[PDB]
């Protein structure tokens, strides 16, 4: 069982979007499909339910989104849309496609409505040296800086370095744009053989940046 | 439209203890209520429905209670995998509506934290700017004073502060700091000093880097 959302993105107040979720491993047409979206400062709020061909697909909407949303499905395809027009700076939140009884959810897409235009990060290493060691473990990481709107995500090494990780929720800086570090601790012995690699994405300026962190001797052989 | 009133916004609880979080209706919803659980990075997590009934490949300590406004919905022994804000809703007439959610801190013992600092890079330097990077890692409680101090000289105004949520294993934080100055102001000044105050450690730790060190 699992729904997948898609559509999500970066828009201008008055804007339109279209958010998708794909469903696979029950009967789709059996359930009825509700649109939920979440924003650190509103919470968990729901928006729109479609139910079943026997309603005629009845539909309902929370009254913040009436005449503005349109929540659709496709049940040839397991499918389920929401259509935004006149796009609202308070509609910006995470939005997640969930069946009648909630049982289950998708990993959500972010919508952001904002007038400001995009700005892509710097990357820059934070090199694993004598000053990030303790005990045989070693501190690097990546300084992800200088960024607008959020979010970024960032992977270590594809996804295959998970253990240790620390990537700290952004700040906005006083220039209005974003900065936030992700770090990891690992055997110092690692050094040697082992590639550190910060995978950052920050999708809405299209950035798709690999950044290796090397190593800096500093005096430590002295 | 029903309002669902939760409470606590927060909760302190030691690993074993007893977590109670209580929703309050603004008109009678008979049992249509269910509780949420969403741990840090994720989706929501259905925990028990029509206020009573546990979902399925829930654990016994998760119990909830009610009927028409009053609800509540219970951890009975609280372990740190259940580090989550957690949230109910009204699913009795639409607008279906959340309750504002309970932030859950567990509390363990001090730890103190390991400290690291990280120069500004090569590459960040010739674009004009320089940023110093404090790392304490994997600490417990919260509360932390992170001083900078460049050639002895302590800083005001410059630095910014950010903090993990508490780890679903160990429960601890990790903070970062990081000052930012131009590079004209980097160059004029040769030590750079991250000091950290914490109830784990017997005295302030200062770790430290000479500007053309590394
Ligand atoms: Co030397």
């Amino acid at each position: 069982m699992k729904l997948e959302e898609s559509g999500g993105g970066l828009v201008q107040p008055g804007g339109s979007m279209k958010l998708s979720c794909v469903a696979s491993g029950f009967t789709f047409s059996n359930y009825w499909m509700n649109w939920v979206r979440q924003s650190p400062e509103k919470g968990l709020e729901w928006v729109a339910q479609i139910r079943l061909k026997s309603y005629n697909y009845a539909t309902h909407y929370a009254e913040s989104v009436k005449g503005r949303f349109t929540i659709s499905r496709d049940d040839s395809k397991s499918s389920v849309y929401l259509q935004m027009n006149n796009l609202r700076a308070e509609d910006t939140g995470i939005y997640y496609c969930t069946p009648d009884g909630s049982d289950y959810w998708g990993q959500g897409t972010t919508l952001t409505v904002s007038s400001a235009s995009t700005k892509g990060p710097s990357v820059f290493p934070l090199a694993p040296s004598s000053k990030s060691t303790s005990g045989g473990t070693a501190a690097l990481g990546c300084l992800v800086k200088d960024y607008f709107p959020e979010p970024v995500t960032v992977s270590w090494n594809s996804g295959a370095l998970t253990s240790g990780v620390h990537t700290f929720p952004a700040v906005l800086q006083s220039s209005g744009l974003y900065s936030l570090s992700s770090v990891v601790t690992v055997p110092s012995s690692s050094l040697g053989t082992q590639t550190y690699i910060c995978n950052v994405n920050h999708k809405p300026s299209n950035t798709k940046v690999d950044k290796k962190v090397e190593p800096k001797s500093c005096h430590h052989h002295h | 439209s029903i309002v669902m009133t939760q409470t606590p916004k927060f909760l302190l609880v030691s690993a074993g203890d007893r977590v109670t979080i209580t929703c309050k209706a603004s008109q009678s919803v008979s049992n249509d209520v269910a509780w949420y659980q969403q741990k840090p990075g994720q989706s929501p997590k259905l925990l028990i429905y029509y206020a009573s009934n546990r979902y399925t490949g829930v654990p016994d300590r998760f119990t909830g209670s009610g009927y028409g406004t009053d609800f509540t919905f219970t951890i009975s022994t609280v372990q740190a995998e259940d580090l989550a804000v957690y949230f109910c809703q009204q699913d009795y007439s639409s607008p279906y509506t959340f309750g504002g959610g309970t932030k859950l801190e567990i509390k363990r013992t001090v730890a103190a934290p390991s400290v690291f600092i990280f120069p500004p890079s090569d590459e960040q330097l010739k674009s004009g700017t320089a940023s110093v990077v404090c790392l304490l890692n994997n600490f417990y409680p919260r509360e932390a004073k992170v001083q900078w101090k460049v050639d002895n000289a302590l800083q005001s105004g410059n630095s910014q502060e950010s903090v993990t949520e508490q780890d679903s294993k160990d429960s601890t934080y990790s903070l970062s700091s990081t000052l930012t100055l131009s590079k004209a102001d980097y160059e004029k000044h040769k030590v750079y000093a991250c000091e950290v105050t914490h109830q784990g450690l017997s005295s302030p730790v200062t770790k430290s880097f000479n500007r053309g060190e590394c």
